[PDB]
């Protein structure tokens, strides 16, 4: 019942900013993290993610922490990813991870699972 | 900050296999924040994995896992060949940060 | 907190007048008055635990007036 | 399951003649419930909300001055004004300087002067305030079902929740298996909104009684603004120089915003940035349940090959919890559990998580226990693979009883005569425990109000003096009965 | 002015940690100190006017530990 | 004529990279980076876990 | 605790109150030793340089 | 089997890059770029000048 | 320094040996009795002190121990 679906991008120049965005159904926003992961090809799974919520308070990431941020809606239940500074590394297959938020609004701590569900990835390039 | 799975392992169908990842003492020697993912070559990775012993639903009792201090170990037991796929380990820092393992391919024949 | 230590007694003071003589002479017994008329109670308690000890009439209007002083 | 490492649980043990027992629970806790022949529930408000808010006043922090104006008159000819003074948004005040011919005057004296200024405030602190009525609070309701990953994930699937209003407060939770549990609120008698003001700076949020609001020395308008213009007390945010009886001067006093935040030291913080989420507070709950079976009555006890996946690992007050992991055949059944010791056996340790199931074999189930305060073993399988784990619990047998009573002193000092109704209907020495708890409170009330920390403190050694050295056999009354009490209130305030 | 009447004893308490405890829990107590080590000769003349004002030993470390708190 | 500074006090500040870190009981106290640089203001407390 | 290449069983209380710079242990990049001053020592002879 | 260490004291160190600053009486007391770090270990005193 | 709290009373005594005991047993009488004969002036002056206050005759010699055993 719970399904994830993303927004592709074709190919990109290094100079400019891709937004890939992501529709979450089955379920509803308020209460539920939306994380971010890299997949390079051939390569480790790298860690964009964004500790999202229902009031939008958002961890950055420690690689890619003065170069990137996001944005979000509730009433499209779409949590985006405004990616700047593109450079020749930076194509890789990104995907939307679901997580759960604690039941008192806040996230501290996430639960013991992480990832139920997931989106079916955007394979970005650049050029 | 990274997690250190090795490269590739193999195992003939009918024997059972150990995929190890050791880490820092922030993320996998205090916590038990240890989860698996099945990354198919053409699919999102798929959760297979909880807390280090525990299981999603739909995920088979193959599949089970445990952990020694700084090292996870992830034991199949009796392959088939529908696990020719990578496999990722995944550990929660005490920082706040997540990080991903290298990676493992496994192969039957 | 820093808006505390209301730099009262320092010396100091010349023939001109000071950032808030006459807005600060009085805000001590206003704040005193209106404590006391949000709070009547512990002022009859401290009227009753003034009379038991004290045994003149002079300490214990001291000490009823010190112990409505403490407390804000 | 849900209850499991909260620091605060406070067990509820059984049931009154019909089948209802009476709790109160709150924000910090979440209350565990054991009965005799039901399953044991986990308790816990997570929410309490308000949801029409209404504006009652709004003071000013920063302000700003222009069109400073000023008008003065000779000594002996009365008094000057200006037509700007009769404005409310100028603040004016009359005072006197010297004259005479170096000022173009004559008669040498004291001519009057007046000064204004246009008040305009820029930053303002909107004390909402709401009614009784619309107060939604949700409490998630839990069982002990030994279940996976449940003990303390606050999340998911693991139970459900209701809410609860004070037109509508019955709301039965039927949860899946187990029956359906009712429970019957009080929230109206709870935290006493009508004196409650819902602060709000820019961001930050707060929780303020209305008395204390309306006090505050600082200028305000009220809850309709429209072209607002019309601050009432603005003296206290502006102060006129007079130097040497010279010309006169007016100056803004500045930003009063930290000078606020030392103001609610003693005030409980709420957020309103989205919503007016309260996380404070309580409700009195009778919680009813009558229609409420175990879900695993009729099973079959194991044949056997328990193996344990999590160790035993107990929780502050000591209770253990062990998930176990069963293999063997006949997959719905009933784990054979029992606290024990060694030779000429006996059996000693009450099961908390009652009748444990195993459910789709091939997924751990995990118990919780209670152990003795000595040692003890833990007894699962039965006649192979026997598992018998052994474990070790300190102290445990007075620090228990005294850690309950000042649980039970500290749980009466925060909540008020609300504490009484925690217990399953004593009858008669609950009611007039509680009736002379409302007395005593009431008596306490009405004095001890604006007395902090440490003045209670003080006067309860000045009375506790007193209490010693009196006559008659009035020691005992004013000692232990207003002395000792205000000590230990003075030590337990400000939570 | 505002940062005084700081909203302490309103009832209204829960197991909730509140705006200001272990910050706003100890500042007379630090700012009494504070106050007495730079100014000496008050609490000596204090301690006088106490033990003159007062028959028993209570009585005289009552008005003295309320003389030196009207002081701020 | 010629004053010399002696004491410079702040007034309105802010807070920003809020960072945390905790971890488990009976094991020592969290460690983290930014404790060493002192703009950062610290406090350790103690969660339930 | 592990010296250099020898080892002891000690107390807890004793261990934790033991004046030396010490570091949490989980601490990697161990350059923010706390309670320094106890393994330094500032020379003011007389009132000259330190 | 499995320890986990809680706290590490050191037994020998060593101090380079000492840098020293005073100032004029009465003018308060100095700052040193690198007293923001807490590796340096510092301490203020009276010096006559 | 970590020369002083020595880990000698913590409970945790076994059959096995210490790290060092047959050295540490005794290190405290070979020092405090070095002591004495490079320093008798204060074992007399103690011997007076000693015998003056402390009343009865089990006092002088449990005064005179403490005092020539808490100097070093
Ligand atoms: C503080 O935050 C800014 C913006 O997020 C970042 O560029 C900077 O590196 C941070 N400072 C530190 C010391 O991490
Ligand atoms: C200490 O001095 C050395 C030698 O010049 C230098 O390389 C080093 O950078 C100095 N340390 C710091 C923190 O500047």
């Amino acid at each position: 019942e719970v399904q994830l679906v993303e927004s592709g991008a074709e190919v990109k120049k290094p100079g400019a900013s891709v937004k890939v965005s992501c529709k979450a159904s089955g379920y509803t926003f308020t209460s539920y993290a939306m994380h971010w992961v890299r997949q390079a090809p051939g390569q480790r799974l790298e860690w964009m993610g964004w500790i999202n919520a229902g009031n939008g308070n958002t961890k950055y990431s420690q690689k890619f922490q003065d170069r990137v941020t996001i944005t979000r809606d509730t009433s499209a239940s779409t949590a985006y990813m405004e990616l700047s500074s593109l450079r020749s590394e930076d194509t890789a297959i990104y995907y939307c991870a679901r997580d759960k938020v604690d039941d008192y609004g806040d996230y501290w701590f996430p639960t013991l699972w992480y990832f139920d569900y997931w989106g079916q990835g955007t394979l970005v390039t650049v050029s | 900050s990274a997690l250190t799975q090795p490269a590739s392992v193999s195992g003939s169908p009918g024997q059972s296999i150990t995929i190890s990842c050791t880490g820092t003492s922030s993320d996998v020697g205090g916590f038990n924040y240890v989860s698996w993912f099945q990354q198919h070559p053409g699919k999102a990775p798929k959760l297979m994995l909880y807390d280090v012993t525990s299981r999603p639903s739909g995920v088979s009792s193959r599949f089970s896992g445990s952990k020694s201090g700084n090292t996870a170990s992830l034991t199949i037991s009796g392959l088939q060949a529908e696990d020719e796929a990578d496999y990722y380990c995944s550990s929660h820092t005490s920082r706040g940060t997540w990080v991903f393992g290298g990676g493992t391919k496994l192969t039957v024949l | 907190s820093v808006a505390l230590v209301p730099h009262v007694g320092m010396g100091l003071e010349t023939r001109t007048e000071t950032w808030m003589s006459s807005e600060g002479a009085w805000k001590h017994a206003q704040r005193i008055e209106t404590w006391i008329l949000r709070h009547p109670g512990f002022t009859i308690m401290a009227a009753i635990l003034a009379y038991t000890i004290g045994t003149t009439h002079f300490q214990r209007a001291l000490i009823f007036i010190l112990l409505t002083a403490v407390a804000p | 399951m849900r209850c499991i490492g909260i620091s605060n649980r406070d067990f509820v043990e059984g049931v009154s003649g019909g089948s209802w027992v009476d709790i109160v629970l709150e924000h910090g806790s979440c209350v565990t419930t054991m009965a005799k022949n039901k399953p044991t529930l986990d308790f816990e408000l997570i929410e309490t909300e308000a949801k029409q808010p209404a504006t009652l006043r709004k003071y000013c922090i920063e302000a700003k001055l222009t069109n400073t104006t000023t008008d003065s008159r000779c000594p002996t000819q009365g008094e000057p004004s200006l037509n700007e003074e009769q404005d409310k948004r100028f603040v004016c005040k009359h005072s006197m300087v010297d004259r005479g011919w170096g000022n173009g005057c004559g008669l040498f004296g004291k001519g009057g002067i007046v000064t204004c200024a246009m008040f305009t405030c820029k930053k303002n602190m909107k004390g909402k305030v709401v009614q009784p009525e619309n107060l939604e609070y949700t409490i998630v309701i839990t069982p002990h079902s030994g279940e996976e990953h449940a003990v303390g994930n606050d999340t998911g699937k693991h139970g459900k929740e209701i809410k609860i209003t004070p037109q509508s407060s019955i709301t039965e939770a039927e949860l899946t298996g187990y029956g359906t549990v009712t429970m019957e609120c009080s929230p109206r008698t709870g935290l006493d909104f009508n004196e409650m003001v819902l602060l709000q700076m820019e961001n930050k949020a707060w929780l303020v009684h209305r008395q204390w609001f309306l006090d505050l020395p600082l200028p305000w308008l009220p809850g309709a603004d429209t072209q607002g213009s019309n601050w009432i007390q603005k003296e206290t945010l502006v102060t006129f120089k007079n130097p040497h009886a010279k010309k006169q001067d007016v100056v803004v006093l500045g930003s009063q915003e930290g000078a606020m935040h030392t103001a609610l030291t003693g005030a409980t913080e709420i957020q309103m940035s989205s919503g007016n989420l309260l996380f404070t507070g309580h409700l009195k709950c009778r919680l009813r349940m009558d229609k409420l079976q175990l879900k695993g009555m009729s099973y079959s006890m194991c044949t056997g090959k328990f193996k344990v996946v999590k160790e035993i690992a107990e929780t502050q007050h000591g209770t253990i919890v062990i998930r176990v992991q069963y293999e063997g055949d006949g997959s719905p059944c009933k784990i054979p559990f029992e606290i024990m010791d060694l030779e000429k056996r006996h059996v000693l340790g009450r099961l908390i998580t009652v009748n444990p199931i195993v459910t789709e074999k091939d997924s751990p189930v995990n118990i919780e226990a209670e152990p003795p305060f000595g040692d003890s073993y833990i007894i699962i399988g039965v006649e192979p693979g026997q598992l018998k784990l052994n474990w070790f619990k300190k102290g445990s047998s007075i620090g228990q009883m005294i850690e309950t009573t000042m649980r039970g002193a500290k749980r009466m000092a925060i909540l008020g005569d609300t504490a009484w109704d925690f217990g399953s209907l004593g009858g008669v020495f609950t009611s007039i425990g509680k009736a002379l708890h409302q007395v005593f409170g009431a008596i306490y009330g009405a004095a001890f109000s604006g007395v902090s920390w440490i003045m209670k403190i003080l006067i309860g050694v000045i009375i506790t003096w007193i209490g010693m050295n009196s006559r008659s056999t009035s020691l005992s009354v004013s000692l232990v009965l207003v002395g000792v009490v205000t000590l230990y209130l003075g030590v337990m305030v400000q939570a």
